[PDB]
């Protein structure tokens, strides 16, 4: 018995249906065999102790999910999911992790197995603080986020929530995995967009921390206040407007 | 968008120039902008790019540490500071205005172009 919530109800059918849905509509991944994807996903955590999952467990899934995305148009984000995703619906050549097949399969879901059975545990799954860091969910996100960040080049963008305490959180997935896997051999600049909830938030101590982390990797840093998320989406859609 | 480059000229190896690209007609403050160059018998090649939201910069490997791209929205101008010039920097340098968010390295994805300004570096 673990402290975290159990595997999401109907997780196998949900993952399969998301794969079918994504692959039948996104032409770049039409080749994918969704039954193979599920078998590979399931094989990562079934019949395994859910505190000893490795990235290698997910390698067969990563391979089936291979997707040659444009390196220069990646939008990272942290604790501002809905707006980050709205953004890539407007500026459609850009994408978030969850716009890729693998990110889309797993978004908002929970899953784990048991070491002594081939069953999915719907009762409970490990909480990353209270039980163990190396669980099926945490290790998945850590594997795909690292690879996504490693794929990035040129100017990489990150959306951050400026209304919260710790605009940049070094303990988030962005703060602990993604930012440390931006390769300086091909990423030249990280641009931060701090979103407001109704001052200059690019001066906040946590943005200076991010700037410092980034400088040390030999990557440039820009930061921008987005005061009016509504006008920002409008102007990205139609930059010819005299209001922008 | 009408674009006009200036600031090119003849310099000795090791010298500097500052190119500017001034926009008449429509503003380009919400377009990504790039500098490209084209030597006499060759294809255009990416030199540097700059975004419009946060004005983030991007350089060709040959440009890093020598060239600096910048923009000033009020003046409707993009600048290329070029230091430590070499003979193989000799070319026609042109600015281009793109669309969307990022400054890509592919000339044919840029909508609006200037005529260019000559840069000649003697040995």
């Amino acid at each position: 018995t673990w402290s975290g919530p159990g595997t999401t109800k109907r997780f196998p059918e949900t993952v399969l249906a998301r794969c079918v849905k994504y692959t039948e509509i996104h032409p770049e991944m039409r080749h994918v065999d969704c039954q193979s994807v599920w078998d590979a996903f399931k094989g990562a955590f079934i019949s395994k102790h859910p505190c000893d999952i490795t990235e290698e467990d997910y390698q067969p899934l990563m391979k089936l999910g291979t997707q040659t995305v444009p390196c220069n148009k990646i939008l990272l984000w942290s604790r501002i999911k809905d707006l980050a995703h709205q953004f890539t619906q407007v500026q459609r050549d850009m994408f978030t992790l969850e716009d890729t097949l693998l990110g889309y399969l797993a978004d908002d879901l929970t899953w784990c197995g048991e070491f002594d059975t081939s069953k999915i545990n719907y009762q409970s799954c490990p909480d990353w603080r209270k039980d163990c860091s190396n669980n099926p969910v945490s290790v998945f996100w850590k594997t795909v986020s690292r690879r996504f960040a490693e794929a990035a080049c040129d100017v990489v963008h990150v959306m951050l929530d400026g209304s919260r305490s710790k605009i940049f959180d070094k303990d988030s997935t962005f703060g602990s995995v993604e930012v440390h896997n931006l390769q300086p051999e091909k990423v030249q600049t990280l641009e931060a967009w701090v979103i407001h909830g109704g001052r200059d938030l690019c001066q906040d101590p946590t943005i200076k921390e991010l700037e410092s982390i980034i400088s040390k990797r030999n990557i440039q840093f820009s930061c921008k206040n987005i005061y009016r998320p509504d006008k920002f989406l409008q102007c990205v859609k139609n930059p010819e407007d005299s209001s922008c | 968008v009408q674009l006009q480059e200036s600031g090119g000229g003849l310099v000795q190896a090791g010298g500097s120039l500052r190119l500017s690209c001034t926009g008449s007609g429509r503003t380009f403050r919400n377009y990504p902008m790039a500098w490209f160059r084209q030597a006499p018998g060759k294809e255009r090649e990416f030199v540097a790019g700059i975004t419009w939201v946060g004005a983030s910069t991007l350089y060709a490997d040959f440009a890093k540490g020598r060239f600096t791209i910048s923009r000033d929205n009020a003046k409707n101008t993009v600048y290329l500071q070029m230091n430590s010039l070499k003979p193989e920097d000799t070319a026609v340098y042109s600015c281009a205005a793109g669309r969307g968010i990022v400054a890509g390295r592919i000339p044919a994805e840029y909508a609006d172009w200037g005529q260019g300004t000559q840069v000649t570096v003697s040995s």
